[PDB]
């Protein structure tokens, strides 16, 4: 409790990124021109949910290795308190030790968001049966998030970095099976006393 | 001092038996203003510490209506209706469950009356100062004052003369205090810088009842003052 | 030097003429009739109407420039940039329909923006 | 007064002079200001969104309506999203809803695609076109009704 | 009491913010559409609990630096009990709610949140919550009575801790990350 | 779930290759000079959609073989969910197990993308009636993709390799009828354990 761990995560997009719009009004205002809007701010900067990807990466790898980890992804699957994922990212009772920020872009949507044509091609006709537009993030875009850890344990940085290698392999955001979301991660970690902000 | 108070953050004043009153009473107004005069070391503080002073009469905050007039109480009910315009009550209380704590709070945005009366020149400067303070930086009534519940800024401030009710046929605007009364009126008197708390429970008469009484007790005043009972010309 | 020439060509591509900054007249009914006739024989197509509205929203000068670019009969080839008409036509009717497209677009150039927008949604609803 | 809104970071050193290839725009105003492309993209989008700112009943049986909408909900032409969209249109008048069924049922001249969802099953092409037609008649007759009956009839098929 | 400090705290959201809607009738009226409505006034402005957040910030920070600060059952002798109140004695820092400057229709947006299966990579659960957008400036007027010398420093220290951790709810998903601007003053005279 | 198939795909062009720009802004900036630009990164590297090519290949061969394999090529056609290509590439309720990356080139546009002049010749006059200029990827250009199969079965390597041989036959990208897109694939497969990243 006397120490917090800051993990500054910077992320460079290698293959183009899609993360869909969640806001109903912003998506519907974008439905006139775009069928798949990207998740933007009101300050015109792309946001990407990061805590779910880290938690999913850690639960897949820790279930494969053979720890007593649960799966908070089934329909009515209550997360327990007796995990290392449930200690880091939370449960129904005790809150998450790791606060994971959104992956907010360093550039605006004029620079990194591009409206895109996607197709569905008939197999025998070999012609475009369907066409739609979706917004995608350009490659080389830099996204910044910070993960704080209250009461750090020793293996927390290794677990976060292992989840980041899993997200580097698999992807972040949407359209992951069709090539989208392949990213690279860089970690700058530091330990700060919780009294860092006191004078 | 006639005025209009607008609530931007709602208020929660409780009563016994699990009821919460519709309107903020003048006892809450008084307690807030006496705290505020304490915080500014105004010369009248000691008098707001006294529960007997009747020179300054902080009446009850009554909900003003679309009419623009003051809603008036209705006997044997829990609501007030502008005699001028067909009701305030049992639809602005809102049930709040917050991190365990369950209570009730009257919704914000409604406009209420800020009608105090000052019978001496000893305070016009003092009240002026309190309304000026209530103007620039607001006043707070009810529970959770330090959590921001009960925000109440002025909307109108007029120093307009007042005259007693030249009628012995008077309707109780608020809960008067009588020795053999039926409605138990409960209020409290804290003492800051002394750490003293007390719950003043006294019997009395309820609002919205016509009283055929030749006393007339100055202007309203039923017997407590400092809020308590008021009257209107029928 | 090569990347400088490519970038400098990309620069002037931008800020061309006066973006977002001497015309015939014909009735509104005539304009709907001519655009409706040239929609169905594939001269004023949906791409043509789209780039009409894009060059119109940057001003009247850009729209006159684009229309004189499409209608320009190149003296080397004798080919205007319009989409060729669909159906049986002789040459004189083909140039007369091209001149009709010229006059119709240059006459809607003089109209205001909400009298153009409302004339090109019923041909291009994704203007 | 020449104000540099180019980032003065990331600048190389050549011939004992620091240097950075720039590529942007000069803006007259008191100031001769140096802006990058992002600024011109923002100004281009602001002026483009300043130019786009100026942008201005075969009634059959009730039982027919229910039976038709049951079939089209089962064969997947009239789905939950289309029912919700039709309800929002009918909730903004009937003429709007006229325009909405006209937009969905509009066969494109070039492609021959109607914006309905292809029927799930093994129907023939003439059957598919007649199924789009009876979707049109069923919805278009439901516009002729009033708000209470349209509400109770669509909530059986879209609970929202 | 002759001196009183009014700390004027403005806020602009940097991440989308969620604080839960607290009143049962308006929650149930909004629960037909929104599973997590945001805290709103009857005048359609977002209300944010601010006292408890500043209090919590002081308790973790002064527990870390080693001060005898109670963990919230107060103590009455700690300086967080002097600032935000013990059970017997009231608080010197009367903290206002962080009211929005704009209206619900301009700053509150309904939105979709998911729960994703970890072997099928598909959406198992779907729900809707209302959130406050970024750039929505909010104001509050923290009142400290009987001002001690290190009150503004403690308040700004807590304010930087809120910028570090967030305010409202869903703080571990990234919500509530805000930036703070303070202008102080003193109050005396008529 | 304790193992993952990783297919490293190294593709080399035997014919000129064209796939098209899909971002409206880059297409507009390129259509002042080039009527048909290649799909490029913002890091100036060519992208080639890969999941649709493999999926289309597998549905054509598995429909010719006679298996109960659905067609997702028709207009807004819903995948069945009970076939081989629904397990590998995806269905409505289940994401595809084969996360197929984009075909990122090893080189950059100034080394592989060459502008090109195409013609349309009148059949009576033998004169160039029309011409246009399209960008095109050269022959010998090398592209790298990674297919990441989660919870693998036995046949997945054979299915992906057969689909790659079909793409070698028929082509990838656009303009396949006039001779574009003829490539060769080299496959380096490897079974990894899902807990590899955990330290
Ligand atoms: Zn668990
Ligand atoms: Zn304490
Ligand atoms: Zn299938």
């Amino acid at each position: 409790a006397k120490t917090m761990k800051k993990i500054y995560v910077t992320m460079k997009t290698l293959s183009p990124l899609y993360t869909g719009e969640v806001r109903r009004e912003d998506k519907e205002a974008a439905q006139k021109r775009v069928n798949f809007p990207v998740r933007k701010t009101a300050t015109n900067k792309v946001l990407i949910p990061f805590k779910g990807a880290l938690r999913s990466a850690l639960e897949i790898m820790l279930k494969a290795k053979g720890e007593n980890v649960c799966d908070t992804g089934e329909s009515r699957a209550r997360p327990c308190g007796r995990c290392v994922t449930c200690s880091l990212f939370g449960s129904m009772g005790r809150a998450g030790r790791a606060s994971v920020d959104f992956l907010i872009s360093n550039d605006t949507k004029e620079q990194i968001v591009r409206e895109s044509t996607h197709l569905r091609i008939e197999r025998q006709t070999k012609s475009a049966s369907d066409t739609f537009k979706g917004e995608e993030v350009i490659e080389g875009a830099t996204f910044t998030a910070t993960i704080t850890i209250s009461n750090p344990q020793e293996k927390d940085l290794s677990l976060i970095q292992s989840a980041l290698k899993f997200i580097e392999e698999n992807g972040i955001g949407g359209w992951l099976n069709k090539g989208y979301g392949r990213v690279s991660f860089e970690v700058k970690s530091e330990d700060v006393a919780t009294d860092r902000f006191l004078k | 001092i006639k005025g209009i108070l607008e609530s931007i953050t709602g208020f929660s004043i409780p009563l016994d038996n699990g009821e919460y009153a519709l309107y903020p009473a003048g006892r809450h107004l008084r307690g807030a203003i006496g705290y505020i005069a304490f915080n500014l070391d105004l010369p009248i503080s000691s008098k707001f510490l006294d529960f007997d002073f009747d020179d300054i009469i902080f009446r009850d905050l009554l909900p003003i209506s679309k009419c623009g007039k003051i809603f008036y109480p209705e006997k044997n009910s829990n609501s007030l209706k502008c005699p001028s315009c067909n009701i305030y009550g049992s639809s602005v209380l809102r049930n709040i469950m917050a991190r365990g704590l369950s209570y009730k709070e009257v919704i914000e945005g409604k406009k209420y009356r800020l009608s105090i009366i000052v019978k001496d020149e000893k305070y016009l400067n003092e009240m002026e100062a309190i309304i000026r303070y209530i103007l620039s930086y607001g006043i707070y009534l009810g529970n959770k004052v330090s959590k921001g519940y009960g925000k109440f800024k002025i909307k109108e401030y007029s120093i307009v003369d007042i005259l007693p009710v030249k009628d012995s046929e008077v309707l109780l605007l608020s809960d008067a205090i009588i020795d053999n009364g039926e409605k138990d009126i409960v209020f409290s008197k804290k003492e800051i810088s002394s750490s003293k708390f007390e719950i003043i429970r006294k019997r009395g008469k309820a609002k919205g009842d016509i009283i055929r009484d030749n006393n007339h007790n100055g202007f309203y005043i039923g017997y407590g003052g400092l809020g308590f009972g008021e009257i209107i010309s029928l | 030097d090569m990347i400088w020439n490519e970038e400098y060509n990309k620069m002037r591509s931008q800020i061309v003429a006066e973006d977002f900054s001497a015309l015939p007249d014909m009735s509104h009914d005539k304009i709907i009739e001519n655009i409706e006739y040239l929609f169905n024989i594939k001269i004023l197509s949906k791409n043509r109407i789209k780039e009409f509205w894009e060059e119109f929203c940057k001003g009247q000068k850009a729209a006159i420039k684009y229309i004189t670019q499409v209608h320009r009969k190149n003296p080397n080839t004798g080919r205007r940039n319009w989409n060729p008409p669909e159906g049986d036509f002789t040459d004189n009717e083909i140039e007369k329909l091209y001149e009709t497209a010229y006059n119709t677009l240059l006459s809607l150039i003089k109209y205001d923006k909400n009298k153009v927008y409302n004339i090109l949604i019923n041909f291009n609803p994704k203007l | 007064k020449v104000v540099l809104n180019i980032n003065t970071d990331n600048m190389c050193n050549f011939a004992s002079y620091r240097l950075m290839p720039f590529s942007g725009f000069i803006v007259e105003k008191d100031r001769i200001e140096i802006n990058d492309k992002n600024w011109f993209d923002m100004i281009w989008n602001e002026e483009y969104n300043k130019m786009r700112s100026q942008i201005v009943l075969p009634d059959m049986s009730h039982d027919k309506i229910i039976e038709n909408i049951e079939y089209l909900f089962n064969i997947k032409i009239l789905s939950k999203n289309r029912i919700k969209e039709f309800w929002e249109e009918f909730c903004k008048g009937q003429k709007a809803a006229i325009k909405y069924i006209t937009q969905v049922h509009r066969k494109n001249p070039n492609t021959g695609r109607r914006n309905w969802n292809p029927p799930e099953g093994d129907f023939t092409d003439n059957e598919i076109e007649k199924l789009y037609e009876t979707a049109y008649n069923t919805l278009l007759s439901l516009i002729k009704y009033d708000k209470n009956k349209v509400y109770n009839i669509l909530i059986n098929f879209n609970p929202k």
